[PDB]
RNA sequence: GGCGACUUUCUGGUCUGUAACUGACGCUGAUGUGCGAAAGCGUGGGGAUCAAACAGGAUUAGAUACCCUGGUAGUCCACGCCGUAAACGAUGAGUGCUAAGUGUUAGGGGGUUUCCGCCCCUUAGUGCUGCAGCUAACGCAUUAAGCACUCCGCCUGGGGAGUA
């Protein structure tokens, strides 16, 4: 949702594609692509945190 | 100390740049420092002084 | 960007001549003790003469 | 709500014993300070000391070890216990490890060694084993 | 529970003496007050089974103390039968 | 006199030990205080045990035993050679062989071949040979030397042993509890002293604190010879 | 002088893509009939030099056996693992009796008068072992005393 | 078992510290009596997504599988049931005792002082390493599978069978 003027676009393609990596929209959606099962998210978060 | 869900400008500095929560782990705060923000960022999403997405 | 890769030491007090040894059973041109009579931060370092300087910080 | 005050007692010997510690305290009794009392006459410990505390005054122990590094006490066992009384006559007053080991007896004279029940001929209660 | 004005009363009434609470006959009875607060509480709310073994908890000790009063006074647990309304 | 004095036994800095959070519980009657995470061994106590140490050390020489000198860490390494040529005995600048005091039936096989490699090459024998046969037959010369080169004039087994380290020079200690070979041995923290009969407690990532400490235990046989 | 006496050989082959192994092992019994026993394992081929190899390797670790005469000094139960043989004190008349493996390691010190019940597993390398673990925890009558401070009359 | 927006009411338990008070009032617990994931079943509701069964299209060597479109019970609520899970830390409960090192959660007492941040000691949780000891071996190791004592459940070859 930020706006990029007086430069180019192939300039603020750089700023947006890093304000989407830091932001919650794809590691989101590919997380719900399918729906897992209510214990197997606990483990996949327990080996997203303790390999850190 | 405790954290009033009106005190704005402390309490923004904790929400992020389109309306999530920092992680305490990037902020730096305590643990029970942030489960007592966490209870007033959210009364004040509930009453529109922070929203819930810009 | 620029990445500069940390290697972690654990400060311990000796003398001027252990540090001279132990820099030198690793080829450093930097140690960094605390002084055994001093008490005090020190850098021993090999200088662009080849010679030693001693920092106190 | 421990159960057994004085196999309590008889498990903070032999532990302390598995790590070479020379210096335990008890929470304490009169059967406790009595059967610590005759391990030092016995020759098992080196030295008991005394009870002071306003409740339950602790006593401590002094465990004694051989000059390269041994122990004493190898073993230590509790025969009777709450559930299984057991009880000795006399004459089938048994002799601890071929008559090298003791046997703390309590018998109505206070309690005893393995030797000095048979000459007194009484019986009684077995309390444990030490050896 | 109930609120300590409502719990410092009930332990005005089966005090033995000043600065004697603790005492088994005190303690009785203001368990008999929260006995009678949660299951009016439970009454209403029929599906709280987690509150319920707090209940029943209490309930064990209470009869713990009942069953030791009469063991050394039965005189005295005749008194409290009376004083607070229990069966047995 | 008898023993080092507490001037310059202090001044080497064999007091430091290893970190706090690298401890070993059994070190605990040798270490005085803790100051800012390292512990301070106890100076008093390790002149009663320096003592000791000098003790037995002058009598085994008086028997005409053999004392093996090892040290394989890298800032002590160079400290014991140079002990050792002075005392007359054998010692070990590079690692472990790995049977040295155990297979030797087939290590002094091989200095019976550096006994006779280098006698190989001082008469002839060495122009018929290739020249590239010249350099492994030499690349093998140096190397014999390089990890057997204190064990050079060494034909029987050892009667005492005397170790930098007991944690870099596990291999040679564990060789030792087997022949029941009496052992000696500069500790500290991060060590233990369990397997080492006849204990040094002091430090050892430090120059003076081997140097000044390791040449007496050399010196404690020159006058147990005469 | 060592006495050699073997217990068992085996005969062991590991799986080979080609052809496989001819690996015969033994253990054997080393003693003086005179208090001072030890055992070994050795793996070879030649059969009589497999013998010859667990002989020395025997020879490493001899145990001193303490001793009341013509007996053992009191009643022991040994243990590794899960062997666990048995250790009575008999008359000096009575004869050792005693199973396979765990007489060959009583013979070999001189008792000839026990009795003995091997309980618990039957593996020959393990009771061997839980009867050498038995014999390393005998005491004599005199060297408890200078532990525990009496005499050989005062413990009586 | 399980529990994840927020607020209020009603209510249960644990932990820390102080020592005022009661004075063994404790522990375990057969029979009994209550809770107990999901899928089910009953009486009604409600029905958004998802989705057994079912229908159709492709794949394949072949299908009733996998994949795709669609879709009913169910998934959700209220009240009664059912009482079973790899209900698992494949480890009953209670109380003691026995190297240490290290994260982290909830306190407490200190020591500087920090301009709210550390350091040391202690209590109760929760992890990761690792001696002694134990184990058949993997491994466990102050949250024992170490050393003890109490009580309860249970096993004693594999199928037949958790079946008549």
């Amino acid at each position: 949702t930020v706006v990029r003027k007086n430069e180019s676009l192939e300039d603020a393609l750089r700023r947006f594609k890093r304000s989407v990596s830091k932001s919650g929209t794809i590691q989101e959606v590919r997380k719900r692509e399918f729906y897992e099962k209510p214990s197997v998210k606990r483990k996949k978060k327990s080996e997203a945190a303790r390999k850190r | 100390t405790h954290i009033d869900y009106k005190d704005t400008e402390l309490l923004k500095r904790f929400i992020s740049e389109r309306g999530k929560i920092l992680p305490r782990r990037v902020t730096g705060t305590s643990a029970k420092y942030q489960r007592m923000l966490t209870t007033a960022i959210k009364r004040s999403r509930h009453m529109a002084l922070l929203p819930y997405v810009k | 960007i620029e990445i500069i890769r940390s290697k972690e030491f654990s400060l311990k007090p000796m003398d001027s001549e252990e540090a001279v040894l132990q820099m030198n059973l690793l080829g450093h041109d930097f140690f960094v003790f605390t002084d055994r009579e001093t008490d005090g931060t020190s850098i021993v370092y090999r200088r662009k003469d080849g010679k030693y300087g001693l920092i106190q910080t | 709500t421990m159960t057994d005050p004085i196999a309590d007692m008889l498990t903070r010997v032999r532990n302390a014993n598995m790590v070479r510690h020379e210096k335990l305290e008890l929470p304490a009794s009169n059967i406790k300070k009595e059967i610590a009392e005759i391990l030092k006459s016995e020759g098992f410990i080196k030295n008991v000391e005394y009870v002071e505390d306003d409740k339950q005054g602790v006593l401590r122990l002094f465990l004694k070890y051989g000059q390269n590094d041994e122990r004493v006490i190898t073993g230590l066992k509790r025969i009777s216990k709450p559930g299984l009384r057991v009880y000795a006559k006399a004459s089938e007053m048994p002799k601890v490890l071929n008559g090298l080991g003791i046997a703390l007896v309590s018998t109505s004279e206070g309690v005893i060694t393995d030797k000095e029940a048979r000459k007194r001929n009484v019986g009684g209660e077995i309390i444990a084993y030490v050896w | 529970a109930i609120s300590q004005e409502r719990k410092n009363e009930i332990i005005k009434e089966y005090r033995v003496h000043e600065t004697d609470t603790g005492s088994p006959e005190v303690q009785i009875a203001v368990l008999t007050a929260e006995i009678n607060a949660v299951n009016e509480h439970l009454r209403t709310h029929k599906k709280d089974h987690h509150s319920r073994r707090g209940l029943l908890k209490m309930v064990g000790r209470r009869r713990h103390l009942l069953n030791y009063l009469r063991s050394k006074d039965i005189q005295r647990y005749r008194e409290l039968i009376k004083s607070l309304g229990i069966r047995r | 006199m008898a023993v080092i004095s507490m001037k310059q036994l202090l001044e080497a800095g064999v007091h430091f030990g290893h970190q706090t959070r690298r401890w070993n519980p059994k070190m605990k009657k040798y270490i005085f205080t803790e100051r800012n995470g390292i512990y301070i061994i106890d100076l008093q106590k390790t002149v009663k045990k320096v003592d000791e140490a000098y003790n037995f050390l002058k009598q085994v020489s008086e028997d005409g035993g053999q004392v093996l000198f090892v040290g394989t860490k890298k800032q002590a390494q160079e400290s014991v050679k140079s002990e050792a040529e002075r005392a007359g005995q054998f010692y070990i600048n590079q690692r472990w062989l790995g049977g040295l005091l155990t297979n030797y039936k087939t290590i002094s096989k091989r200095i019976k071949r550096i006994s006779e490699i280098e006698k190989m090459e001082e008469d002839g024998l060495f122009e018929v040979l290739p020249k590239k046969e010249v350099v492994e037959l030499k690349k093998e010369y140096d190397r014999l030397i390089k990890f057997l080169g204190g064990i050079r004039d060494m034909k029987s087994m050892p009667q005492a042993l005397f170790v930098v380290d007991p944690r870099k020079e596990r291999n040679a200690i564990a060789e030792a509890r087997k022949l029941n070979i009496p052992i000696v041995g500069i500790v500290d923290t991060n060590c233990d002293p369990d397997e080492i009969d006849y204990v040094i407690p002091a430090n050892d990532d430090a120059i003076r604190a081997v140097k000044l400490l390791t040449a007496k235990m050399a010196d404690a046989i020159l006058e147990g010879q005469q | 002088e060592f006495e050699e006496r073997v217990v068992t050989i085996n005969r062991v082959a590991k799986v080979v893509k080609g052809g496989r192994r001819f690996r015969f092992t033994a253990l054997v019994v080393v003693g003086d009939k005179n208090g001072r026993v030890g055992f070994g394992t050795g793996k070879a081929q030649e059969v009589p030099e497999a013998i010859k190899k667990a002989v020395e390797a025997a020879k490493k670790d001899l145990v001193v056996v303490p001793r009341v005469e013509g007996t053992t000094p009191h009643t022991i139960t040994g243990r590794y693992g899960s062997g666990s043989v048995f250790m009575k004190p008999a008359a000096p008349g009575t004869g050792v009796i005693a199973g396979g493996p765990v007489r060959a390691v009583l013979e070999l010190a001189g008792i000839t008068d026990i009795l003995s019940k091997s309980l618990g597993s039957n593996t020959p390398i393990n009771m061997v072992r839980a009867t050498i673990d038995g014999l390393q925890n005998l005491k004599n009558a005199e060297d408890v005393a200078k532990l525990r401070g009496k005499t050989v009359e005062e413990l009586y």
